[PDB]
């Protein structure tokens, strides 16, 4: 009944429409390629030299 | 008729006009977009390997019965428009027979649904 | 609607709310489980409907503006209507359940088809026609084809669709030319309107089109080809429903149209009608000669018998309205008496239809093929029997209206049809080496049968009143 | 200029304007429509969406559309070469078409005709042809499925549609769209629209809405992880973009009915600012972000699941509320609330 | 212009009505016959019987479809090859003709205007109109609609109604209730210990 | 000038093709149900036309009804045609045929 009652109210839809809204309005972790770079270590495995 | 003209010859304008808009957008690219077709370019699109068939053979449709009943609940919802359009002048027979009216159709909703009509085939 | 206007149509009110609460009930009740006792049901409510219609004191009037006709003429049909179905209805009962084909539904399709023939007899505007007919007509389709395992019951409803929307097209078609000449859809309007001075090929085309659109139901030729393979291919409990009750139905409902709408043009409309009943009456005897199916032979006995009843109403008078009137009862209580033996019919536990099936049956069970001798000649318009006095009445109707070479006519085609009656007597009582059919009967079965056997002689002697209430009932349509 | 605007010349450029006025509004909007639906699911998934083809990726769309001009038009070997074309036709230039209907301000309507609602159900409906006609006669597969559950989607959300709408009509006495309109204006600014006293009918649209428009989650006639594209999957340049242009602007059309019967078209929220065109632009732009906002929250439902909805949740529900509003509004329960015509 | 709006809808309908029936293609003949309905609606309009007009569009809308349902539901093995036709032809024409000349002398009963039952107010708007008589004047008939659509419900359901047998079902208000802190549980497994 | 003949003679050509559909056709039993949809339209033609020349709304009332039992044989024709077409496995016209005599 109680799960009933909040199908009927949409709740679950209400709960995502919130949870998405709190997401809308927060930083992105894009990258502005080619402007911004990921992070390489120094271990990183990339194009062969000889040195 | 007056209202003929002020009110509906600009739909029968609008329907052409719109009809042109679309059509230009279609030979935009028939004019301009190169052309280059090949057999295989043109062939029937099936996720990388050749269709089995065409989409020319028969196929069940699972909702056949409902469809039919959607037929029928169309016109039944058609009677209300001008009963809801008049509901202002209705008189007590007008009123209580569409109510009669709603009642049987219920009956015929409650049936379907009961029999188990409305659960695909 | 007042409340004077609701009393009038208390008895299709009365059947309609039983067919609602029916299906609810079936459907909420147990399904299939309570089809036995349904059809039950509907027997007495078609009795108790009747009785309303039919009992106590009763005065002629019009309700709704004149779309509904409470009358005697109405009242008259009405009761024939509901016996006969409930008659059908009863005698089907245990062959239906034997033959695992009692859905809770086919008491409710079969009442809301005498719903809509209530309400044809009764009609006294071009709308009421229709939509009566069409209630009915739709309810018809439905049963034709209610065997989903026999490819013959989806035909004959296919057919019977497919022809019996034409028909209505038509009908329509002439509803809308009648319409735009008067100007009204009431019948009071329109006859006052249809006179000799001023009849326009367009509103002759009119009379035409309704005419042969309700010539159809009545199977009238050469609007008569569905009859044979519907009535073969359906049911036989849903071939012997057509026999008997919409044909009752729809001869009262042409007779109250050509009166009501078009009675002031009388010589127009009958002599369409005189040879419709001429092409039918010599068809039917014809065509009946070459049938080994009992069920289809009976359809051309149909065709035959309407065109007798349409002579009847060919004459355009009183006198005839009164005789189509006793002619269409009698019909009816024939048909109860064959069918009720047809469904009987059977060899090795499975139903048999063929006419070799009856070889020597008289020497298989005397009371039966006694009973079965009465109809047949009873059909063929032999005397003694009441099917002689029906004939003879619509007879006298026609020379009675100058129309004796009508009576010719259907006399010398009463001749030809007699044989194929005659040769079933010949099969049952002197036929040829016999396959071993039986007649499984039950109590109200073996009723349906023995009754109106014996009703084809004991009204030879007297009609117990029904002869003089067809006359009063004539009367208040013609006028 | 008087001498001229009277006369039949004049008559017929002033419908050719008003024509072109309505396709200036439909088909720029759909320039920012199409822009804004994608950077409102990328806002919720984390990410910036087109930013980077004109300022703040602001011409997007300009660049979308000019691609598909000059891409190639493959005809597939095996299609129905009329019904191929005639359905991305049928689909763009029915759903621009209803707009004639709308009005969005006073007077500020092509044709304000009496049975404006049913007008809308009648092209709405037809601009469904476009998706079975075009999933048909591509004739391969994927399209025919597709084509199949076009007519389900049709069967699922149109049984109820009119009773879902019928409470307005019976509040108003009207079908005329600017009637609806004028029938929420009040002393109360939002407190005399419909979306109060019909409440229930403001989400049993706008789910139906949903469906009409074939957006998640009823997203089926495409759904891409079962039917690769749906009924588009053998249509390709500005065949394929009428489709896309057809969608969008069905879904607009939404917005403005979701507006004008529920939201009061052009009227204000509150008494002290103007009615205008403008609070028209603003209601349909909220429902759109509503649209975009469902795409980015919500997965899909199977077809046979949507048709669950519609007859027996929608069609039992919408009925009720009829029946229940004709009682409401023949007794003028609460003086009238329910009750708006004179 | 009113004579160029009715020929645009009068060779509109009476064209598509012909493509119907004689065309081989049943999804073209489904095309077609909406044509013709739509074109039949464009005649409404013009003669001020607007809600019919509309309400013809709406209902064959959807039926239209229905039929294309069926279409592909039952179609024939031979669509890519898919009489007495001249004899037929003479009877239409001769029908046809008989019609005309019927018509060529129409005229209405002089009694026709007192008659009529309804007759149509210049200022009232067409559903109004409508809405003012269906349900009092002809509210025995609006009854006897609703019994004809029921029948059409029972009698299709009796027909055809059959469910598959052997395919999975889900009950959606069970899928609905399933509890996920009831169906999913931590065990606490101990090394080595199996089932 | 358009007068009430130009109706008539539309609904008139409409009537017969579609009653043409009817006994003409051989392949398909839908065509059938379209032909029939062809004529009930014609017949709309008539009433609303004879209605609105006359100004009377009885013939627009009428065409109401016309289309509730269209609707209804409609529905009846199709689900008459699905059990024909489970019992014989196809929908032409030519093989409704076993019944003769
Ligand atoms: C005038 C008012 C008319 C409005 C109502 C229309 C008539 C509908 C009645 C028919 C229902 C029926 O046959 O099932 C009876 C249902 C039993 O049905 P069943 O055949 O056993 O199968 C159960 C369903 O399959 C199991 O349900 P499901 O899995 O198909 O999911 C649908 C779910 C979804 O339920 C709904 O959403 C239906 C709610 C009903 C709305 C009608 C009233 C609205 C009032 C207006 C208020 C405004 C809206 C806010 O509904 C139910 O759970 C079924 C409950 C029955 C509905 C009763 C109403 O219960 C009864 O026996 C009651 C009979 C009375
Ligand atoms: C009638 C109403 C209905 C809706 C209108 C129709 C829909 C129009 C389509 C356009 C949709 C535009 C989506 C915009 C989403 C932007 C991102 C968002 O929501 O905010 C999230 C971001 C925060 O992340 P960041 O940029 O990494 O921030 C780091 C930095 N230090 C900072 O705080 O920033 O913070 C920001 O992005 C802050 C700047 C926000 C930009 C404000 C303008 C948005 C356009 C509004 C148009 C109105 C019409
Ligand atoms: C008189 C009423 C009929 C009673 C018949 C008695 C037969 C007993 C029987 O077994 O069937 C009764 C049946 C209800 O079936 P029951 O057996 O109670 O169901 C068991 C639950 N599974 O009951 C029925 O079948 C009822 C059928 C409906 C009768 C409708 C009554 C109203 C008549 C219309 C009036 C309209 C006025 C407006
Ligand atoms: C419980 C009661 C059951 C129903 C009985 C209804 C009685 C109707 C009746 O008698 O109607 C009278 C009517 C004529 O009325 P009127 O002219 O007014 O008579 C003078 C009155 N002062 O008379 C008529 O309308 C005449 C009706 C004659 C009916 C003939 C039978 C029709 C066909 C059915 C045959 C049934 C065969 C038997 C089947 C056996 C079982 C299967
Ligand atoms: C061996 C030889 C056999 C030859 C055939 C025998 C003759 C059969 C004639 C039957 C009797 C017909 C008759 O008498 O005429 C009927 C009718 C007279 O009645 P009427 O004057 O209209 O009175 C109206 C009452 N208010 O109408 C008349 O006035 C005469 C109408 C004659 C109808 C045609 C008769 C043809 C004869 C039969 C041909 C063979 C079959
Ligand atoms: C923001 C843009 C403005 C929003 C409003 C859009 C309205 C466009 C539809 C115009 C409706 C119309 O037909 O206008 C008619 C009206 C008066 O016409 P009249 O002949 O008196 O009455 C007709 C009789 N049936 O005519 C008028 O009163 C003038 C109509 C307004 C013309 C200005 C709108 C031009 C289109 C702007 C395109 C750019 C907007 C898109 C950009 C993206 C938006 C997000
Ligand atoms: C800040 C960037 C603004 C960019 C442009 C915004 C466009 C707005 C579209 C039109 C307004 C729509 C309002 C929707 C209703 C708000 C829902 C809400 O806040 O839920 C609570 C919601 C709760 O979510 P929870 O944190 O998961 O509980 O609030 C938030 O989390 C913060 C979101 C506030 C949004 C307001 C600003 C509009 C963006
Ligand atoms: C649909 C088929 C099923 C019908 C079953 C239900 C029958 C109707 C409902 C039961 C109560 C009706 C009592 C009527 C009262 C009366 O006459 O006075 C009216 C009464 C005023 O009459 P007065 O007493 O003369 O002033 O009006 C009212 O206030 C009530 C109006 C109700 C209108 C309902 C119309 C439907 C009935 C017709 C059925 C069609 C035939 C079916 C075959
Ligand atoms: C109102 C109706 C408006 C038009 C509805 C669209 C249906 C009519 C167009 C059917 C065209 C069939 C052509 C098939 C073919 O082989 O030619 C391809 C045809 C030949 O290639 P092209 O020489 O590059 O044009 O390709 C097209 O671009 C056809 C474009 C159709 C334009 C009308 C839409
Ligand atoms: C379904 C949900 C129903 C919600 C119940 C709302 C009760 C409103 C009763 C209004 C009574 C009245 O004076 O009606 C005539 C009144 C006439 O006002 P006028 O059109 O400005 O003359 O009704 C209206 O059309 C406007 C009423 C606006 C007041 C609504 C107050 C709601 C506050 C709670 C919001 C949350
Ligand atoms: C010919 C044998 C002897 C009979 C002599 C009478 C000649 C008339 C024969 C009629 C048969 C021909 C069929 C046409 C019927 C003409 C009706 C007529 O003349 O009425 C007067 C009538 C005059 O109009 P009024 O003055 O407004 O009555 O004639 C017309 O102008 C009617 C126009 C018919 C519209 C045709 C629409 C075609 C749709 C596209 C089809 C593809
Ligand atoms: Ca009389």
């Amino acid at each position: 009944f109680a799960r009933a009652t909040k199908y009927f109210l949409m709740w679950d839809f209400i709960k995502g429409f919130g949870l998405g809204m709190r997401y809308f309005v927060s930083p992105k972790p894009t990258l502005n390629y080619p402007h911004e770079k990921g992070p390489l270590s120094p271990r990183f495995r990339g194009e062969h030299a000889l040195r | 008729m007056e209202y003929l003209l002020q009110e509906y010859l600009p739909i029968l304008v609008f329907l052409g006009m719109a009809s042109a808009l679309a059509i230009v957008l279609i030979l935009a690219a028939a004019v301009i977009a190169v052309r280059n077709p090949d057999p295989e370019k043109v062939s029937a699109y099936e996720c990388g390997f050749n269709a089995f068939d065409d989409a020319r053979m028969k196929f069940d449709v699972r909702f056949y019965l409902v469809s039919i009943l959607f037929i029928i609940f169309d016109l039944e919802v058609a009677f209300l428009f001008p009963w809801a359009v008049s509901f202002a002048s209705l008189s007590d027979v007008a009123f209580w027979g569409m109510m009669v009216f709603l009642a049987v159709l219920t009956v015929g909703f409650a049936y379907e649904w009961k029999k188990g009509a409305l659960e695909w085939a | 609607m007042t409340s004077l206007d609701f009393s009038t149509i208390l008895p299709e009110v009365v059947l309609a709310g039983y067919a609602l609460a029916a299906l609810m009930a079936g459907a909420y009740l147990g399904k299939d489980r309570l089809a036995r006792t349904l059809l039950w049901v509907t027997v007495a409510a078609f009795l108790v409907v009747a009785a309303m219609v039919g009992l106590g004191n009763h005065v002629d009037g019009a309700a709704f503006h004149g779309m509904f006709i409470d009358d005697g003429f109405s009242r008259f049909a009405k009761v024939v209507t509901l016996v006969a179905a409930a008659g059908v209805l009863a005698m089907s009962a245990d062959y239906m359940q034997r033959r695992n084909m009692l859905r809770f539904e086919f008491p409710i399709i079969v009442a809301l088809a005498v719903l809509g023939m209530m309400f044809m007899v009764s009609a006294g505007d071009l709308l009421t026609l229709y939509m009566g007919l069409e209630l009915q007509s739709l309810a018809l389709y439905v049963v034709a084809a209610m065997r989903r395992d026999s490819v013959r019951s989806s035909e004959a409803g296919l057919k019977y669709f497919v022809l019996g929307s034409l028909s209505s097209g038509l009908l329509l078609y002439g509803a809308s030319l009648v319409y735009g000449f008067a100007g009204t859809t009431g019948f009071e309007g329109i006859i006052s309107t249809i006179e000799a001075g001023h009849l326009s090929l367009g509103v002759l085309f009119g009379l035409v089109f309704m005419l042969v659109g309700l010539s159809f139901k009545v199977s009238a030729v050469p609007f008569h080809m569905w009859t044979p393979d519907v009535y073969e291919g359906s049911p036989t409990p849903v071939t012997a429903f057509f026999a008997t009750a919409p044909k009752v139905a729809a001869m009262a409902l042409i007779a109250r149209l050509v009166f009501d709408a078009f009675g002031h043009v009388i010589g127009d409309w009958s002599q369409i009608v005189a040879a419709l009943a001429v092409m039918s009456m010599f068809l039917g005897s014809i065509a009946g000669i070459g049938q080994t199916n009992i069920k289809r032979l009976m359809a051309y006995s149909s065709i035959a018998h309407m065109g007798f009843a349409l002579v009847g109403l060919a004459a355009g008078t009183a006198i005839g309205v009164q005789n189509m009137l006793l002619y269409m009862t009698i019909y009816a209580v024939m048909n109860i008496g064959t069918f009720a033996f047809i469904l009987s019919m059977e060899r090795d536990g499975v139903p048999v239809t063929d006419l070799a099936a009856l070889n020597r049956f008289a020497w298989t069970d005397p009371v039966k093929a006694l009973a079965m001798l009465v109809l047949m000649f009873s059909l063929a318009g032999v005397p003694p029997t009441l099917g002689f006095f029906a004939k003879f009445g619509v007879l006298t109707a026609a020379v009675d209206a100058g129309m004796g070479w009508l009576a010719v006519l259907g006399v010398i085609a009463s001749v030809i049809g007699a044989f194929y009656y005659l040769r079933i007597v010949y099969y049952m009582y002197f036929g040829g080496e016999s396959e071993g059919m039986t007649s499984r009967m039950g109590a109200v079965q073996y009723l349906a049968l023995m009754v109106p056997a014996l009703a084809m002689l004991v009204g030879a002697i007297s009609m117990f009143g029904v002869d003089s209430a067809a006359g009063r009932a004539a009367e208040t349509l013609v006028g | 200029m008087a001498e001229f605007w009277a006369s039949p010349y004049g008559f017929a450029l002033s419908m050719l304007l008003q024509g072109l006025a309505v396709i200036a509004f439909v088909m720029g909007s759909l320039i920012f429509m199409v822009y804004g639906d994608r950077k409102i699911w990328a806002a919720v998934q984390m990410r910036r969406g087109p930013n980077v083809v004109g300022p703040w990726g602001l011409l997007q769309t300009f660049a979308d559309a000019l691609k598909y001009i000059v891409k190639e038009i493959v005809i597939p070997a095996g299609a129905d070469k009329f019904v191929y074309f005639l359905a991305p036709f049928l689909s763009m230039m029915l759903a621009l078409f209803a707009f004639v209907v709308i009005p969005f301000d006073e007077g500020w309507v092509m044709a304000n005709i009496n049975v404006g609602i049913l007008f809308i159900f009648a092209a709405s409906s037809l601009e469904v042809y476009g998706v079975i006609m075009g999933g048909w006669a591509s004739n391969s597969k994927y399209p025919f499925l597709a084509s199949l559950r076009s007519a389900a989607q049709m069967i699922s959300y149109e049984v109820s549609l009119g009773l879902i709408i019928i409470g307005i009509i019976i509040s108003t006495g009207s079908m005329n769209l600017t009637a609806i309109v004028e029938a929420q204006r009040g002393d109360y600014g939002l407190l005399n629209w419909y979306w109060l006293p019909h409440l229930p009918m403001v989400v049993l649209f706008f789910v139906s809405a949903l469906a009409e428009c074939n957006r998640p989650p009823f997203d089926l006639v495409e759904a891409e992880s079962e039917l690769v594209a749906g009924f588009m999957t053998e249509y390709s340049s500005t065949p394929y973009l009428l489709f896309m242009a057809g969608e969008y602007i069905a879904m607009y059309l939404m917005c403005a009915l979701l507006s004008l019967l529920f939201f009061g078209g052009w009227l204000s929220p509150v008494p002290f600012i103007a009615d205008g065109w403008w609070w028209m632009v603003i209601k349909m732009w909220f429902w759109f972000y509503m649209f975009a906002m469902v795409k980015a929250i919500v997965p899909r439902y199977r077809y046979d699941q949507l048709m669950r909805i519609g007859w027996k949740v929608f069609l039992p529900l919408s009925l009720g509320w009829v029946v229940l509003v004709a009682i409401l509004a023949r007794y003028e329960i609460l003086g009238g609330f329910w009750a708006r015509f004179a | 212009m009113m004579t160029f709006a009715f020929y645009l809808f009068a060779i509109s309908a009476c064209v598509a009505g012909f493509m119907v029936v004689i065309g081989r293609n049943p999804v073209h003949s489904v095309l077609w016959l909406i044509l013709a309905f739509l074109s039949a609606a464009g005649l409404f309009v013009l003669q001020g019987a607007e809600f019919v007009a509309m309400l013809l569009v709406v209902v064959y809308v959807g039926a239209v479809a229905v039929l294309f349902l069926f279409v592909v539901m039952m179609l024939d093995v031979d669509f890519a090859e898919l009489r007495y036709l001249p004899l037929a032809l003479v009877i239409g024409v001769v029908l046809l003709a008989q019609l005309g000349i019927a018509f060529s002398g129409w005229t209405p009963s002089d009694q026709a205007e007192s008659l009529r039952a309804a007759p149509v107010d210049a200022a009232v708007e067409n559903t109004l109109g409508l809405g003012l008589v269906l349900y009092d004047r002809y509210v025995l008939m609006f009854q006897l609609a609703g019994l004809v659509l029921l029948v059409a419900m029972i009698g299709a359901i009796v027909l055809t109604m059959r469910h598959r047998k052997d395919v999975k079902r889900q009950n959606v208000l069970e899928q609905m209730w399933r509890d996920p802190a009831k169906t999913m549980e931590l065990k606490d497994v101990k090394p080595g210990q199996g089932l | 000038m358009i007068g009430l003949t130009h109706y008539l003679v539309v609904g008139a050509i409409l009537f017969v093709t579609g009653i043409f559909g009817i006994f003409v056709n051989r392949k398909n039993v839908i065509v059938i149900l379209m032909s029939i949809e062809l004529m009930l339209l014609a017949v709309n033609i008539n009433f609303v036309a004879f209605s609105t020349h006359l100004g009377d709304l009885a013939g627009q009332v009428f065409t109401m009804f016309v289309l509730t039992v269209a609707a209804a044989e409609a529905a009846i024709g199709l689900a008459i045609l699905v059990v024909f077409f489970r019992n014989r496995g196809t929908i032409a016209v030519e093989d409704v045929n076993v019944m003769k005599g």
